[PDB]
């Protein structure tokens, strides 16, 4: 398919990816405090958060 | 989308007749029972056919359960 | 309740395992006798 | 005319609002763990000898 | 100075519901949409009376249920009327989706996208009103969700247990599950107005495919006494049903208490899970059977991107309608397989029908419409 | 000097003279939908970059 | 108002207890017979607890890693085999029947003709895992907390 | 192009509280509309926890509500949120109203006489909502509704039955009070996007009384941030009063229990209602006292019809504005008389001040106007 085919679709897809991590990194902290991931806030040492 | 803002036509012209004009019933079974057998016939080998197929695998669904019991 | 305000939770059974309140039934006799069981509100002295 | 110190990183991180949009989640942190100086600190020094852990050791290892 | 187009809330009620422009053949098959406004309403001024005299826990539910039947005065024909209107909601919502799949009422995206949330949010409330009553087919249907619930790599095992009331069957599991009854049905409310807000945009398709602004009538009073006709022949079904065999719909074993007493000779939920409990089933791995579990209606989502044909819905194609009625018989032998105990020839066919669901929709479906194109010479 | 401008510096000089920056404005009537100047200030800053 | 009011709406809801005492910190004493299982309502399922003899881990371990799937024994999970503790869950399905019925000390399923442990392990298909103990640890003269 | 223009469900949105003209002299008592729907919302989120642990029978409620303060978790300060948060929706529904009194706000016909209707609702909605706890200002607050209740003439002593559960003080009693209690808060929040679709017709009146065409601004960003702070505002003085002092408004004697045990020391009804409880108890009739309580707040539908100022608000009218508190001083002499006992001074005191709430509005208010419009040569 030539649907979605160039050398334009994936060049404001070049500079987003470094803005891309707003997408998937904000989803994984987007989920520390709404959710009370238990194994991974020990990725700090710094969230000693409920007691 | 209101009725005088939606389409563009010329030189059609519609006939109609009143309610209490005519009758709320006309030709009921001269004309509606060799209609409904015309639409049947249109459309018995599209629907039918996979509805068979599943007939036939419940019976031979069940069969093979019960001569799997026995001995 | 009174654990953590003025008693840790020994030093607080004990005062539970003092006084004799009725329990329940049980199959092989009837309405027997255990006393307190950590969890039991303060006896009432009036039976109506 | 020197400016006051009010350029704080304003060129550096704040001018294409990419900070203002996550401050909820990024710049959040300073005022948890940072305000133990806050509220325990002072509660407990106006009821000092008076809360369960301060009446503790004379009811332990005994 | 005609009131009815100048007050403010008049005007809403005239163009939704009075002069409304609609295609002027429009068939039997549009009638759904508004039997199943009568069934969501339906069921919410019968669940005011259920949960009014109720108690959820461990050891009164089966209990607070039986003293409907007998004690609670008119408890006997309201909860019958519940469990059997809730039948009615489930027949009137499988006809209604394989109207718009038919006739190509997805390529509406806005309205179609809609309404794949409003059939996953009325199949996740149901789930949990089977629940409350607390029998074995209550109990031991939903300890194999949260068996596929815990399979979730990471978050499930803390998922589980704060959805449980905090540990496992106990007093409070049936705290949240009637929390997540009461009030799911609301939200459907909601997504009811914004969903008919989007078909509003555009007006209805009709069953040739074509638009057809050269001949609107006005919804007044055409289609007002053809929904009120439908609807008053949908009130004599469920009365039927409800008078005359109140417990054809269901199950008996459900009548026999929940306690982990003794294994059940079976397990089977209603009629209407038979279909997607006969899929997960046939998966010999609890993570892969989650995501057939969701991929099995989910997948109506990418009915709009897998169009291939140069018309619009099937009235003119011959070849596509043999594989809509291939797909129908497909959901008839998964309904009676999820009924079925595990044995010889219920897992070979129980899984080959798992595979030709999807087979039809991803695969046949698409390059059948292109056949039919060039039969065409276009 | 126009044989050396590419796209970057494009973006390099833009970014220097325009983005959040305050305009000036003048308008002579019917300009009732002018929009306010708070929603003209905050149409300099973008909100996906 | 993102994390000291979303996140701390908790403790009703959670694994923390409005039974904050459950009944495993609470004095268990044996009011049980050997060979009789009752109905412990004690989070959730019926937990296996009677006596124990000496002719006990005799019998299990006549039968070794040769006959399993996933083997795990008396001395990996318990404390001492003085005691036991089981949770009433198949680990497909979720039941496993009424006690003094099976072939010589099991539990025999009547769903359609299984058989699983008094000390959970697997016996026949088609589940896939050996039942779960809670996890615990020993402190004490007779002060036993499951939990 | 621009997306929320355009597309359906945002250019309903932006055109309520984005794009929509305001005046610019708009005050901070103009703040309190949106405070009602902070609190509305409020008392929604958290009779979502009391109904879940809640039984309603004449042998368990004054236990069923002690349960949640100690045992349940997190019932204390949910429980204090709410008795304190009613109290907070009254005290922003009297702001509220001697606004639109003031500046002439009535004008607007639809958008008031909805308003009459919300105040009615709420207030029989909190009536049935301290009914619920079952203590001594539990039950013989509303033994004295019934006595006035059953005083019309016909229907009323088969209304008062049908409304008791059946008989009197019984288990079902708290089944039909509970009922008018969980839904009747679902009406008012239908009833407020009427109200508001009513004044976006007009947009709103301005401190001076004079129009404003000439001077609007937007919507957002000037009062959406202004909106946002006094909401911040609210929120302190409401955890303040919980936190702090979560017994000052409030009764002690309805922690005594419900009995017909004993006569109480005295009989006295929540802050907000102490002003209609002077009124009916001022009238030795019992046929007469329940006339005069509806009298008292049905009399705001009067209020266009009375007007006879040839401008709009209060701000230039001097004379007017004496007269404007001299009604409040006159309802806060009620809230007085209205927790004290029925004795020598509180008699003569309080049935002089319920005439004189009726001449203010009916007699003094209209003469007045017209004596300010001679003053002015016109
Ligand atoms: C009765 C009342 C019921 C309401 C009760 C709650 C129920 C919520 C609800 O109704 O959901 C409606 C739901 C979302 O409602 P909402 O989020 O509450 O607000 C409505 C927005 O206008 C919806 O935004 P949108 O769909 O118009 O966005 C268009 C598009 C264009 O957006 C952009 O690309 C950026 C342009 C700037 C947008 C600035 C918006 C102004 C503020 O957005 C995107 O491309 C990506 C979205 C950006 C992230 C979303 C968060 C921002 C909001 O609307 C839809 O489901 C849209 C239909 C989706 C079908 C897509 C078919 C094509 C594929
Ligand atoms: C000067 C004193 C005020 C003058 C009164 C006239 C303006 C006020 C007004 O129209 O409110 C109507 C309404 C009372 O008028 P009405 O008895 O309904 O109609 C006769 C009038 O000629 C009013 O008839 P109409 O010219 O307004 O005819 C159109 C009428 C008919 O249009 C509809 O109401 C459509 C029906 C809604 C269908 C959806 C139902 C959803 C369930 O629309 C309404 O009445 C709606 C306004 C009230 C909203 C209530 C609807 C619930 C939402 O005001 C009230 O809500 C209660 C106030 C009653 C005392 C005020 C008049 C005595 C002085
Ligand atoms: C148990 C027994 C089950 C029996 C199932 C048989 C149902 C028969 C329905 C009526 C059959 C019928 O009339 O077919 C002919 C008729 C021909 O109509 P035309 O528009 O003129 O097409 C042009 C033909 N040249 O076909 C139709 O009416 C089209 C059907 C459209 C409505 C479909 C309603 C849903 C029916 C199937 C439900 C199951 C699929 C649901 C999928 C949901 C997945 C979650
Ligand atoms: C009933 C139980 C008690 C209910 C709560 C009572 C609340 C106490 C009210 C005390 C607040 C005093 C406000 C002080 C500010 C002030 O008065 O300054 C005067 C100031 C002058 O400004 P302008 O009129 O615009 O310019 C005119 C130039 N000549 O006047 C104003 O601010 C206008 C007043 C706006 C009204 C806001 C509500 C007032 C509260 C009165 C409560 C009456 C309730 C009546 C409703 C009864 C419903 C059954
Ligand atoms: C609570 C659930 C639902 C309600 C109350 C509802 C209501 C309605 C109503 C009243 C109509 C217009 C009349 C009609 O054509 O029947 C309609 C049309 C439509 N609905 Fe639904 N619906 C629901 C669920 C669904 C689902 C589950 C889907 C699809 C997955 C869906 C997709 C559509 C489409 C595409 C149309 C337009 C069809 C056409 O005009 O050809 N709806 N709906
Ligand atoms: C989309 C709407 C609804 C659906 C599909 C639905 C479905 C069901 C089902 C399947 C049952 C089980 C009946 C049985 O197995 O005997 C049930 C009963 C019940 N429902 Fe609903 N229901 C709906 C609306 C509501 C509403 C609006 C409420 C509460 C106000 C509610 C609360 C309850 C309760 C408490 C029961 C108790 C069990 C019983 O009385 O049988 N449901 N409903
Ligand atoms: C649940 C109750 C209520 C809610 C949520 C509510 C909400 C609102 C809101 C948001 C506004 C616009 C902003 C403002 O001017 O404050 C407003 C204005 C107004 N309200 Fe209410 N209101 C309620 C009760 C009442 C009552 C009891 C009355 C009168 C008896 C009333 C009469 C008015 C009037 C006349 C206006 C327009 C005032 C003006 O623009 O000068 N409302 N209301
Ligand atoms: C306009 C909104 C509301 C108002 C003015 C209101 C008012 C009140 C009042 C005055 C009480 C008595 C508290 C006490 O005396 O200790 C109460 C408690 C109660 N409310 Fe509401 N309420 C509202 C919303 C709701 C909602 C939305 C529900 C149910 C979902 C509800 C159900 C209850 C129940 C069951 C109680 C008894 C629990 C207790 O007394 O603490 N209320 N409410
Ligand atoms: C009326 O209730 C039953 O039939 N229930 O649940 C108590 C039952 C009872 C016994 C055995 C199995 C079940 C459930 O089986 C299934 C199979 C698929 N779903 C499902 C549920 C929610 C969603 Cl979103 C999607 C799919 N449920
Ligand atoms: C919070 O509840 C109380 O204060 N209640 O009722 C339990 C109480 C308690 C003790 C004594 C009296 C009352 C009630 O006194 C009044 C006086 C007037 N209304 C009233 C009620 C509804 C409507 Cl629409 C209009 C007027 N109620
Ligand atoms: S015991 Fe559950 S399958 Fe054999």
């Amino acid at each position: 398919l030539s649907r979605f085919l160039g050398p334009r679709y994936r060049e404001l897809a070049r500079n987003w990816i470094p803005t891309a991590s707003m997408w998937g990194a904000v989803g994984a902290v987007g989920l520390v405090w709404a959710t009370d991931w238990r194994l991974i806030l020990d990725w700090v040492p710094y969230i000693n958060g409920k007691f | 989308r209101e009725f005088g803002h939606l389409t563009r036509m010329r030189h059609v012209i519609t006939y109609s007749l009143s309610p209490f004009e005519q009758r709320a019933f006309p030709h009921y079974f001269t004309k509606g029972i060799p209609n409904v057998l015309r639409r049947t016939r249109a459309c018995i080998l599209r629907v039918a056919p996979p509805f068979v197929v599943f007939y036939l695998v419940y019976t031979w669904g069940t069969q093979e359960f019960e001569k799997s019991k026995r001995k | 309740h009174l654990v953590g305000v003025c008693y840790t939770e020994e030093e607080a059974k004990a005062l539970a395992e003092e006084v004799e309140v009725q329990d329940g039934p049980n199959e092989d006799g009837e309405m027997f006798m255990r006393p307190g069981k950590l969890s039991d509100y303060f006896p009432k002295p009036y039976p109506n | 005319a020197a400016p006051t110190l009010t350029a704080r990183l304003y060129s550096l991180l704040f001018r294409r609002t990419s900070t203002f949009a996550l401050t909820i989640a990024v710049g959040a942190l300073f005022f948890e763990r940072a305000f133990d100086q806050g509220a325990d600190a002072i509660y407990e020094h106006i009821n000092q000898g008076k809360l369960w852990k301060h009446i503790k050791h004379k009811y332990e290892n005994k | 100075t005609n009131i009815r187009k100048s007050h403010p809330l008049m005007k809403i009620i005239n163009n939704a519901f009075i002069d409304l422009p609609a295609p002027s053949n429009i068939s039997s098959w549009w009638n759904f949409g508004s039997l199943l406004g009568i069934c969501l309403i339906l069921q919410i001024l019968t669940g005011l009376f259920l949960a009014m005299h109720y108690t959820s826990d461990t050891t009164t539910a089966f209990s607070s249920v039986t003293h409907i039947c007998r004690d609670v005065n008119y408890g006997w024909v309201i909860r019958y009327l519940h469990a059997n209107g809730a039948s009615m909601f489930f027949i009137c919502l499988f006809i209604h989706v394989g109207r718009g799949l038919y006739y190509g009422s997805y390529m509406f995206l806005e309205t179609w996208n809609i309404g794949v949330v409003l059939l996953f949010t009325v199949m996740a409330t149901a789930f949990m009103g089977y629940v409350l009553p607390w029998g074995q087919m209550s109990f031991w249907g939903a300890t194999v969700i949260t068996n596929l619930l815990s399979a979730i790599p990471y978050i499930g095992t803390d998922l589980v247990e704060w959805i449980w009331g905090g540990f496992s069957v106990d007093k409070a599991t049936l705290t949240r599950f009637f929390a997540f009854h009461f009030i799911l049905p609301f939200i459907i409310t909601a997504l009811a107005a914004v969903h008919l807000l989007f078909l509003h945009e555009t007006g209805s398709n009709n069953p040739t495919g074509i638009s057809s602004d050269m001949d609107k009538i006005p919804f007044h009073p055409y289609y007002t006494i053809k929904d009120i006709l439908g609807a008053l022949f949908m009130m004599l079904i469920l009365l039927i049903l409800v008078l005359f065999s109140p417990d054809l719909l269901g199950d008996p074993d459900n009548y026999t208490p929940a306690n982990p007493l003794n294994t059940p000779p079976h397990i089977k939920p209603e009629w209407y899970f038979l279909f997607a409990y006969a899929i997960l089933r046939s998966i010999p791995n609890k993570l892969g059977g989650v995501l057939a579990l969701v991929a099995s209606i989910l997948i109506l989502i990418l009915m709009p991107m897998l169009h291939t044909s140069k018309q619009r819905s099937m009235m003119f194609r011959p070849l596509s309608q043999c594989l809509f009625w291939m797909l129908v018989a497909d959901l008839i032998t998964l309904t009676w397989i999820g009924g079925q105990p595990v044995e010889h020839p219920f897992i070979i066919i129980g899984q080959l029908a798992s595979i030709l669901y999807f087979l039809i929709i991803l695969v046949l479906m698409p390059i059948t419409s292109i056949i039919e194109n060039n039969l065409l010479k276009w | 000097r126009i044989a050396e401008v590419d796209a970057s510096v494009v973006r390099e000089v833009c970014s220097k003279y325009f983005y959040d920056q305050c305009p000036a404005v003048a308008g002579l009537g019917p300009i009732e939908q002018l929009p306010d100047y708070n929603r003209i200030r905050s149409g300099m800053f973008w909100l996906r970059f | 108002a993102a994390k000291n009011a979303v996140s701390q709406f908790v403790s009703s809801m959670s694994a923390s207890a409005d039974v904050l005492a459950m009944s495993k910190i609470e004095i268990k004493l044996s009011d049980i017979p050997e060979g009789k299982n009752m109905a412990f309502k004690w989070r959730g399922k019926p937990l296996f607890v009677r006596h124990r003899t000496k002719k006990e881990i005799d019998q299990e371990a006549a039968v070794e890693v040769s006959q399993l799937r996933d083997p795990q024994h008396d001395l990996e999970r318990v404390k001492k085999p003085e005691w036991v503790i089981l949770i009433g869950v198949c680990t497909h399905l979720g039941c496993v029947p009424i006690a003094n019925a099976g072939d010589f000390g099991g539990y025999y399923c009547p769903c359609h003709g299984s058989h699983y442990d008094a000390s959970g392990r697997i016996r026949k298909g088609p589940a896939p895992l050996n039942l779960e103990v809670p996890t615990y640890e020993f402190t004490s003269d007779d002060l036993v907390i499951v939990g």
